[PDB]
């Protein structure tokens, strides 16, 4: 799984995958790695359970609209 | 199941469990929160 903000993210279908540095999640019979975001995991229950869990971020879409949204 | 297939591939067996889970049509998150309950049970089950 994935620690974030206190929520645990799981992933839609794959498995979360490092490299070395980075971690991205890929589909499970072939290799292509994909940027972790809100499209590809849900949220359920909290960080004090599952047993190891990691503790990388997890990146939002809606975030760069919401600048250029308040800037014009 | 993938040294049935072709070559051996290593997975941790919590994962493994995880998918066959997703294979009978229950999310994940049941087995990686009751983990220790499907150990204990399973362990009962072989004893029996
Ligand atoms: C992923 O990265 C984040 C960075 O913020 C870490 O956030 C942690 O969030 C926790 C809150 O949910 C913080 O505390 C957690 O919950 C309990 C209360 O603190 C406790 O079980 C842990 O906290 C202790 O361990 C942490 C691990 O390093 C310490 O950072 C933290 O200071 C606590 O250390 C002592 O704990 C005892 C008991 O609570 C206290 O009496 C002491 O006073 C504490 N010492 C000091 C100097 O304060 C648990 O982490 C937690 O503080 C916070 N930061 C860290 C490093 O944990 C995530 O933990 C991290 N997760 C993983 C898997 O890496
Ligand atoms: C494991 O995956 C990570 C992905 O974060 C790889 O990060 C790599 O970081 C370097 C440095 O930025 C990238 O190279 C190039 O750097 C220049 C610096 O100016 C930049 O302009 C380029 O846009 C590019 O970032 C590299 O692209 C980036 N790779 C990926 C896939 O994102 C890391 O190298 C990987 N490590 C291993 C052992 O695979
Ligand atoms: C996964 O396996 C590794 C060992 O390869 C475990 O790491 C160590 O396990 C021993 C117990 O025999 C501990 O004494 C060490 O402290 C562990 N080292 C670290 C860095 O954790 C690891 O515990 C196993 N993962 C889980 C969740 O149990």
């Amino acid at each position: 799984a994935i620690c974030h903000d206190g929520k645990a993210h799981f992933p839609r279908e794959g498995v979360f995958v490092s490299n070395g540095t980075h971690w991205f999640v890929t589909q499970r019979n072939f290799y292509e790695p994909q940027i972790i975001t809100t499209d590809n995991t849900f949220v359920s229950g909290n960080c004090d359970v599952v047993i190891g869990i990691v503790n990388n971020t997890v990146y939002d879409p809606l975030q760069p609209e919401l600048d250029s949204f308040k800037e014009e | 199941w993938t040294f049935g297939a072709g070559a051996a591939l290593q997975i941790p067996f919590a994962m493994q469990m995880a998918y066959r889970f997703n294979g009978i049509g229950v999310t994940q998150n049941v087995l990686y929160e009751n983990q220790k309950l499907i150990a204990n049970q399973f362990n009962s089950a072989i004893g029996k």
